[PDB]
């Protein structure tokens, strides 16, 4: 039934960000936030 | 056509005193065209 | 670092596509051990 409950996740409209990674010779970490105009910046999600 | 009644928001469902939380997510009235995120199928689509 | 090495432009939308959760057979139940599963489906088997 795993394939059921991500045709059950699927079902909803979606949204994502991309991200299109470099190189860089170190262990480096990433903060993601989103920033309305009319609001403070708010964290999104973790990744490095 | 009447796309103005169609930005005006649905009631009462929009205040935070229904305990349904997905009237309060879907409180709008354009994603209601469409019934995939509501959960609910129909199992035959004929027509005696 | 710059963190315009990467880039963080794009934004994708997609629409929420079919489901087809109609039909089940041969339901390989799986009777595991009581102290594995974990709490939703503890609940679930209380309230049965």
């Amino acid at each position: 039934q795993l394939d059921h409950y991500i045709d059950e996740r699927r079902t909803k409209d979606r949204t994502f960000v991309g991200l299109h990674l470099q190189n860089i010779g170190t262990s480096a970490l990433v903060i993601l936030s989103i920033k309305p105009k009319d609001g403070d910046s708010y964290e999104v999600a973790k990744l490095a | 056509c009447s796309v103005e009644l169609f930005r005006k928001k649905l009631e009462p469902f929009d205040r935070d005193t229904n305990p349904i939380e997905l009237t309060r997510t879907y409180s709008t009235a354009k994603s209601l065209f469409s019934y995939r995120q509501l959960g609910y199928v129909y199992d035959d689509l004929s027509l005696n | 670092w710059p963190e315009n090495t990467f880039s963080h432009t794009t934004i994708i939308h997609e629409e929420g596509t079919t489901h087809e959760e109609t039909g089940e057979h041969q339901e390989l139940h799986v009777r595991s051990d009581v102290s594995s599963l974990t709490r939703e489906q503890v609940q679930s088997l209380r309230e049965a």
